[PDB]
Order: structure tokens, then sequence, then C-alpha cells
């Protein structure tokens, strides 16, 4: 029941995980990706991230496994709890919005590269108030 | 080609 574009969506997504393009996602992989976010998960942290997305038991995630994760996450409601501290991920410097260098920032650090007109785009997906950032209300309510 | 990742779908990514 996803579209195309939701599809399309998820494989870039999973790409910015599957850096060796080897068609898993590796504790390693994860790893990478969550310190390009500027976290500092532990070694425990990421294999219970691993095997609890992970459908087989082989210790890896696949693309369907990533799909059948992304598809429930996309149906379910958000907590107000991951919504802030998400919102944090994107405001390195805790002033209150997401400036569009904050968000090419965080596309860049997981390695999806983009010209400043695509960024400029996503921001307006949540902006409101028409100042080109994002602030904790226009962030909440794009995620709900 | 270019695949956008729109803004709230990166989101719930980084919820993990
Ligand atoms: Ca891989
Ligand atoms: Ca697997
Ligand atoms: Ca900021
Ligand atoms: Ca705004």
């Amino acid at each position: 029941q996803l579209t195309e574009e939701q599809i399309a969506e998820f494989k870039e997504a999973f790409s910015l995980f599957d850096k060796d393009g080897d068609g898993t996602i590796t504790t390693k992989e994860l790893g990478t990706v969550m310190r390009s976010l500027g976290q500092n998960p532990t070694e425990a942290e990421l294999q219970d991230m691993i095997n609890e997305v992970d459908a087989d038991g082989n210790g890896t995630i696949d693309f369907p496994e990533f799909l059948t994760m992304m598809a429930r996450k996309m149906k379910d409601t958000d907590s107000e709890e991951e919504i802030r501290e998400a919102f944090r991920v994107f405001d390195k410097d805790g002033n209150g919005y997401i400036s569009a260098a904050e968000l090419r920032h965080v596309m860049t650090n997981l390695g999806e590269k983009l010209t400043d007109e695509e960024v400029d785009e996503m921001i307006r997906e949540a902006d409101i108030d028409g100042d080109g950032q994002v602030n904790y209300e226009e962030f909440v309510q794009m995620m709900t | 080609r270019r695949r956008e990742i729109r803004f709230r779908v990166l989101v719930k990514v980084v919820f993990f």
C-alpha cells in the first residue's frame, strides 16, 4: 500500500545507513550514522537497536525489514518525548529554531548532499510564519 | 535520480 514516492524515500534513507551498499545495515553502520547525528550510542545500544528491527535473527537489517519498520513508524502517532528529542538533533545551537544551515548540516553528515534550494524546500514543509526556519511549534505541527 | 526525503519522513528515521 506504499506509493512509489514513499518507497523511493525509504530506499534513499536506507542508503544513508547501508554505506557499503551490501544490502544490510550492521551495528557498525548504525553507529556511524548515529555518531554523525551527534549521538554516542554504546555497542549494547546499537546491538539492541539492530536486533529489535531484525526479523530473522541474522543480526542485520535488510531493506524489507527496514520497510516494515518505516511503514509502521509512519502510521504510528509520535510521542511528545521523541519529537522533543528529535528537534534537539537538528537545533544544534539550542536557539529554538532549526535553520536551513542546521538542516543541511544534518543531511550532509548523514551522507545526503543537498542543494540550498532542496534544503529550503524541506524547510517550507514545516515553516508556517515564513521566516525560513522551523521553531518548535512548527516542528510539532509537522510531526502531528 | 535524486530522491528527496521529505522532512517529516527524515524525522521519523531519526526517532529510531
Ligand atoms: Ca551494509
Ligand atoms: Ca535480518
Ligand atoms: Ca538552531
Ligand atoms: Ca518559522
